[PDB]
């Protein structure tokens, strides 16, 4: 169970695809969709 | 501190102060004062 072992880089592979479509979601929770913040509780007090 | 003294100067010639580092208490000036129309643009009255 190494590098060389093809098999095995597969499984890590797939492990890594769970964890990149995890990581997506948690990503996109600080963009800023063309706003002044990406937390709510934020514009909510800073403007009317 | 140099707002409460001297001849405040006319509208055309407005003096200016600038407070780039410091902690203010806003509400600790405008109880000096009567305020009578506090009006405000791209923030609320309150949030500022």
């Amino acid at each position: 169970f190494t590098t060389t072992n093809e098999a095995f880089q597969k499984v890590q592979d797939a492990v890594n695809n769970n964890a990149q479509a995890l990581s997506k979601l948690a990503s996109e929770l600080s963009n800023t969709f063309g706003a002044i913040s990406a937390s709510i509780g934020d514009i909510i007090q800073r403007l009317d | 501190s140099p707002l409460l003294s001297g001849t405040p100067p006319q509208v055309y010639n407005f003096k200016r102060l600038v407070f780039t580092n410091c902690n203010y208490n806003l509400t600790k000036l405008l109880s000096l004062f009567s305020v009578n129309d506090f009006t405000c643009s791209q923030i609320s009255p309150a949030a500022i």
